[PDB]
């Protein structure tokens, strides 16, 4: 007969507790295990996987396949616009259904840097040159060529080589970031611009297009777990 | 969810066009459905938006006179505009907005 | 002696006959980031002669009916040469202030003043549940002040400026626990503090959130017989020291 | 940890002044009361213990309550953790300015029979669910809903008659400690709000019956407590004098500083 | 039987089965380049890739 | 199947215990600490920290400035009073709402010794003596300077150096003493009178202030900790 | 594991986390200097000030 | 300062390199090189002004 | 920790105060000389007192 | 809370002013409000004291006749006094005192 106490917290049913547990059947044998190809080790090795970006939305082409490409015409004026957008990896609805979107959908917190891998996916003997800005937050969105190019940026060629990665760093007051759409930990924009124009040879078509990949760094990192608000219900099937 | 400012008094003039303001934040705790409404006591809903949808037909005094503003309403817009003031559009006006968990209030109070 | 000091800076320098010790911030010096504590990605600029140098703010005529006076601390160097320009076209930065206030008067003049540096100030507004807006709580490099009486309910967005309640619902004799000194014009002619970087993050923005405050508050008001002179002004000189900045942008 | 003892002294006349100093440097003098007159040799055993941080913190506080009828639609309470709703443990905060502290929430559930109409009633135990939704989550709008099961938020079952439940939780920010002030909008255009910060949350608390309306309905009550450990405290702070009036801000109305007496001598 | 947390903490198995243990919440390793370059011929970061 | 015996105490919630909890977010990683300039250890680093007393209340003082200062003025006759308050650190209304005395008001037990410095905020040609007394009780509070003079007492002169403090030392019977006001354990009264009168030269201003500061010795400490008398509620903001 | 109290007494750990730990209750340190002297030039009590 | 010894004051130094015109407010003239004089026991301050060109020499 | 009864006994101490601990039952000291004979010249049982 | 003499006897003349005290001390756990009654039995209230301000119209044949002493009722002083006594002032007078959390009484005989 030991002298025991019940804390408080007893007899309680917490939803993530680790304790033991008596087994069912007893001495029982599983089947052994076999080297299966794949394995999977941790969560941060899905993130390191590029996926194509949908950042073509516009409501006419979000049922089809031209939600991916991104139209790029061989221009008469100079210093236009491809695209851009805010980086808000769970919050805006271009880089949400991703497959790095659906992994911070689940967390909490994220940190770390993000590869933004391009592929001009035009002809052969046509060429140009791309400006892809991403510009800190404080100020608004870029608007002139000039006011874009004082951000952090690289100036691609396409040639042999047809990719160009745009390491966006990490410039952040914090050692985290939300993954709902907040105004204390936003993440600025990322633009890019014509330098020179596309030009062609004749009897070649004009409008290129360009797809757009998203990747994390080796030191991307998650925190908070939480469950998904992608998937509703309203009866067992 | 937070008003700018909760309680104020605007001063117009008969015939010109009021612009009630109401604009909000957005916690990271604020994940439910939308509900915007506006008040009257010189406590009968003059506008809703629930649902995406608007309903605008429920004061009879003003009817067909208030619309809202913006259109983009799920930034932090809820303004509306009332035309064509007249003397017996004296009371306070409260702007109600119910973003699961959070709620927040604004008696705007308008003398002409 | 132990009555003269001399502090330089970059291209100026700030002499006094006569003051007292300095104060400097809860113990330690304004020293760069180290690079344990970093957390952005790049590379930091330090202009380090450009900015380190002190920059001086308006006057303010110490009345006999004064109540106080009060600035905040990285918004009235917004204009003053390269470090207001160096603020906007980054984002981040951090630093370290070396705050300088004089007020002479003759053998003849009695008063006392006290200095103090107030971390994360939250003001109180005049009405219950309004918020006081950017115009009315702050000015470029102009001062702020305080009265001796409550302000009335019919204001909407207004800070309470009463004195003795300091604007943020705190008594006022509470408010030496902060590094602070006291200007006395029977012994005492300047005070000067040195203030560290102060903040819960290694770096912050400093356009949205002005993580320090000066105030300036008289306890034993300014008095004098006829035949002595009227006007005592006060100036305040301030110096940052050893910042630096991070993630160039546009100008805004 | 002992505090300092005194030392004895004898009649001195000298030029070293220890009384008499300057105040003016913001230097708190440092006397001894053996300079000023003849002391003894006193051993001293006092304790500076429950001066500490880790003991004028790590006690239990309420800091909500709210109630839910078991018979009615939307019957279940939600609530958005913030310390500043109470106001005995608010001013306990207030004294510094940064804060850094894990939590160990506990509940106090109890019941309450309301003015049914049925005959001959009587009800087995109830159980009550405790969800804790980290801000972001998915939340639940009305009572009997999929979202309250079919998720992995960490929410805690309990039925009663027996020990109170108790979850802990750690640091839980973005920052390096808790701001317990922010001086500063949060929007760039410095438009809106002026005190919100985005540095303290820790989400929102769903409570909820498990059973169905039998024959009668019932109200209950629950209680949250606090219990920060592990506190380290930043940047002390005067405390707050005149009264709190709302959650957000810290806004409030004058008043003097103490209360008065007749007379400046008088005792 | 003894180990370090995220200090020591001590941890006794009970039951003589092997799923009757607490969840291990300790294995951590990771090994990412058989996702990102599945490829045969080995690639640099500074040469060229064609 | 350990037998074991439930002690009285079970299925308890004490407020102030000390167990152990099971985690709700297991193998969470928290933010690096920082180093964070003023690390406050223990909260006697805040009662030696000196405070002004607000001791000139008199019920049209009280909502101004006006509280923390003495009127010193060139009196005609000598030998006359300045100031007097009984020295209850938790319970008279001049040394409340000071920053010793709302750090006392959370304690109930007290104990050492108390500092009082002064500080003369007149003009710079005026000169003059005081006599800071301070009288053990059990006889009623001194009425002249002649009975006042056999306490314990400090001849104060004002000079280039502007401040004196005057060490009140702890003279009573107990270990300790209470902050709320008894009678078994008061602890006397602080009195200070005119030495000599207040001389001044020609067009100088007469009537000088003089503030004064409270703070605790290196010796001070607490006990029994309590919840404070200062704040009420109604209901829930 | 096992120390003194205010005799000794024995102390486990039992979860595998940092936050599931008990108080501390004894972490006896303190250093007034940074509060009552901030100063750049040292003083002494038995000197006068100026 | 050849003034009185019971009046007091403080007065800024102040030397502007070329470039721009003469300064016209305080708030211009504090950006350049420039000292801030208190009078006391001593009564003299030195403005050394440094020798900031861009040639070798100057001409007179 | 382990000591005899009125073969032994194990005693532990749990929590980390002073007034936690359980009673001690087992101070077995006297003196009576000092309610019996508090005289100052010391008596004798065989001589007489006088 | 304690009362000096809980009974005593008190004999004065007509015409006269009689002077019927009542002291206390405080103990540490007494910080509620203040609460003075005074009674009779010749159990009707003939005065009170609470929430700072007085109240003393009770009694119809002791109409302002009646009154407390000193300015400084919150340091132990809740003496009376009864100006214009009469033959039929005979009777039981009790000073119940109630700061929480105590209580005390004291029955003052008055005989003249």
């Amino acid at each position: 007969g030991l002298p025991v106490m019940t804390t408080p917290g007893s007899t309680q049913f917490l939803t993530s507790d680790d304790f033991q547990s008596p087994s069912a059947m007893p001495q029982f044998d599983v089947t052994p295990e076999m080297q299966i190809p794949g394995r999977v080790n941790n969560l941060m090795e899905i993130a390191e996987v590029d996926s194509v970006v949908p950042v073509n939305n516009t409501e006419d082409n979000v049922s089809s396949l031209k939600a991916y490409q991104i139209p790029v015409q061989s221009n008469s004026d100079n210093g236009k616009q491809v695209f851009g957008f805010p980086l808000q990896p769970g919050a805006n609805n271009v880089l949400n259904r991703t497959l790095l979107g659906e992994i911070l959908n689940y967390y909490t917190h994220w940190s770390g840097s993000i590869k933004l891998t391009f592929m001009f996916c035009g002809s052969a003997m046509a060429t140009g040159k791309f400006l892809l800005a991403y510009s800190p937050p404080g100020a608004g969105v870029p608007k002139n060529r000039k006011d874009a190019m004082l951000g952090t940026h690289v100036i691609w060629d396409v040639g042999l080589q047809s990719s160009c990665v745009l390491c966006v760093p990490w410039i952040s007051q914090t050692h985290y970031r939300y993954v709902v759409e907040d105004e204390y930990t936003a993440a600025g924009y990322v633009t890019c611009w014509y330098q020179t124009n596309i030009v062609v040879p004749a009897d070649v078509q004009s409008s290129c297009d360009i797809l757009c990949f998203v990747s994390a760094c080796n030191d991307f990192s998650v925190r908070m777990l939480k469950d998904t608000p992608f998937i509703r219900q309203d009866t067992f099937y | 969810l937070s008003i700018t400012t909760p309680e104020e008094m605007i001063e117009k003039a008969k015939g010109e066009t009021a612009y009630l303001p109401c604009k909000f934040t957005l916690s990271p705790e604020d994940q439910g459905p939308l509900d915007i409404e506006w008040l009257i006591s010189p406590d009968q809903v003059i506008i809703l938006y629930s649902g995406d949808k608007i309903y605008d037909d429920y004061y009879p005094d003003l009817k067909g006179r208030v619309h809202f503003t913006s259109n983009d309403l799920k930034s932090g817009d809820a303004s509306i505009n009332v035309t064509n003031l007249q003397l017996s559009d004296i009371g306070t006006y409260q702007c109600k907005v119910k973003k699961a968990p959070g709620v927040a209030n604004k008696k705007i109070h308008l003398v002409v | 002696s132990d009555r003269v000091r001399s502090i330089t800076l970059g291209n100026s320098t700030i002499t006094t006959q006569e003051c007292a010790n300095v104060v400097v911030g809860y113990g330690v010096w304004p020293e760069y980031l180290k690079d344990n504590e970093a957390t952005a990605e790049d590379q930091p600029t330090q202009p380090d002669v450009a900015t380190c140098r002190f920059y001086t703010l308006e006057s303010v005529q110490w009345m006999k009916n004064s109540a106080g006076w009060w600035w905040k601390l990285p918004d009235a160097l917004s204009q003053m040469g390269l470090f207001g320009q160096n603020m906007q076209y980054h984002y981040l930065g951090r630093t370290g202030y070396t705050i300088h206030v004089q007020c002479n008067a003759s053998k003849f003049h009695q008063g006392c003043l006290l200095v103090v540096c107030v971390p994360e100030a939250e003001m109180g507004c005049s009405n219950l549940n309004n918020t006081p807006e950017f115009s009315e709580l702050s000015g470029g490099d102009s001062a702020r002040m305080f009265t001796d009486t409550q302000v009335g309910e019919s204001n909407a967005k207004k800070v309470q400026t009463a004195v003795w309640n300091a604007g943020m619902g705190v008594g006022v004799g509470n408010l030496t626990i902060f590094p602070h000194q006291w200007i006395n014009l029977r012994t005492n002619n300047s005070a000067t503090l040195v203030m560290p970087y102060i903040n819960s993050v290694p770096m912050d923005n400093m356009f949205r959130h002005n993580n320090l405050t000066l105030m300036i508050i008289p306890f034993v008001p300014l008095n004098y017989s006829e035949g002595s002179s009227p006007y005592v002004p006060i100036t305040v000189t301030i110096a940052p020291m050893c910042a630096e900045y991070n993630g160039l942008r546009l100008a805004s | 940890a002992r505090v300092a003892d005194t030392i004895s002294s004898r009649p001195t006349n000298s030029e070293s002044i220890p009384a008499l100093t300057a105040a003016e440097t913001g230097h708190t003098s440092q006397v001894v009361p053996s300079d000023t007159m003849q002391t003894r040799h006193v051993k001293n055993y006092h304790s500076r213990s429950e001066s500490s941080i880790e003991n004028f913190l790590c006690r239990s506080a309420c800091v909500y309550y709210a109630t839910y009828t078991n018979n009615s639609k939307k019957g279940f309470a939600e609530w958005v953790i913030n310390t500043r709703q109470v106001a005995q443990l608010r001013r306990k905060l207030e004294l510094f300015t940064y804060l850094r502290f894990d939590l160990e929430l506990t509940f106090v559930i109890t019941s309450a029979q309301q003015p049914s109409t049925a005959s001959s009633v009587d009800a087995p135990v109830q159980t009550h669910q405790i969800m804790y939704v980290p801000p972001g989550g998915p939340v639940p709008t009305k009572v009997k809903d999929y979202a309250w099961q079919t998720s992995t938020n960490p929410s805690v079952f309990w039925t009663e008659g027996n020990a109170p439940p108790r979850m802990s939780i750690p640091f839980i920010s973005i920052g390096n400690a808790y701001s317990c002030f922010y001086d500063g909008w949060t929007q760039f255009s410095r438009n809106g709000v002026y005190g919100i910060n985005t540095l303290n949350n820790m989400g929102t608390l769903y409570m909820r019956h498990v059973n169905e309306a039998g024959q009668g309905p019932i109200k209950s009550t629950v209680r949250i407590y606090f219990k920060p450990k592990h506190v380290k405290a930043w940047v002390p702070r005067p405390p707050r004098l005149c009264q709190y009036e709302k959650q957000k801000n810290v806004n409030f109305s004058p008043i003097g500083v103490t209360t008065s007496r007749t007379d400046i001598i008088t005792t | 039987q003894v180990s370090t947390q995220k200090i020591h903490y001590t941890n006794i198995n009970y039951y003589k089965d092997a799923a009757s243990n607490s969840a291990n919440r300790q294995d951590f390793t990771q090994d990412p380049g058989k996702f990102t370059e599945p490829v045969k011929d080995i690639m640099v970061k500074t040469m060229p890739a064609l």
